[PDB]
């Protein structure tokens, strides 16, 4: 839930935008979207529900 | 340390026909844990979260875990030039690691029994 969501997020912008037109906004944007509240609950239900289920 | 090329497929432009896959790399710099932290819903800052309020509100004794980054790319194009751009990112917080009751990043660390006792712990 960090890696794979930044893939496939960097997968979606090169499906829509342009590289070439890219810039580091476009970078960071990309990024930030790929690090969404998605991700962080994804990541830390399965944590806690590992813990708890052992 | 990711470092992996993914083929683009965007085909609008003769730029976009000149180019083979996006090489992709970054890395993250600064990694900081800090003391578990409440909202207190004022639109403010965070205030300091103790363990008490965590079991009585059915919280999470969770302390922010601060990460910066760097994002450096490459550029393959069809012949086999590359071009390479970078990315700075200030310090920002990735999430929230459990913490352990009595140890250094806990809130009852610093505290003694007295204050312990008055704070509504456990002093023993």
């Amino acid at each position: 839930s960090v890696i794979a969501p930044i893939i496939n997020g960097f997968k979606e912008l090169l499906k829509q935008t342009a590289f070439e037109e890219l810039t580091q906004r476009n970078i960071i944007e990309a990024f930030s979207a790929a690090l969404s509240k998605n991700t962080a609950s994804d990541l830390n239900r399965s944590m806690e529900q590992s813990i708890i289920s052992g | 340390n990711v470092d992996i090329t993914y083929k683009d497929q965007r085909d609008h432009t003769e730029i976009d026909k000149l180019r083979e896959s996006v090489q992709i790399q970054f890395n993250f710099t600064d990694v900081n844990i800090e003391r578990p932290q409440h909202r207190n819903y004022s639109q403010g800052n965070k205030i300091n979260l103790l363990p008490n309020k965590a079991r009585l509100c059915g919280l999470s004794y969770s302390g922010p875990v601060n990460l910066a980054a760097e994002v450096i790319l490459t550029a393959h194009y069809s012949n086999g030039r590359q071009e390479v751009k970078r990315a700075s990112i200030p310090p920002f917080q990735v999430s929230t690691f459990p913490i352990m009751r009595g140890s250094n990043r806990c809130h009852t660390h610093h505290l003694s029994k007295t204050a312990k006792k008055e704070i509504g712990e456990d002093p023993n």
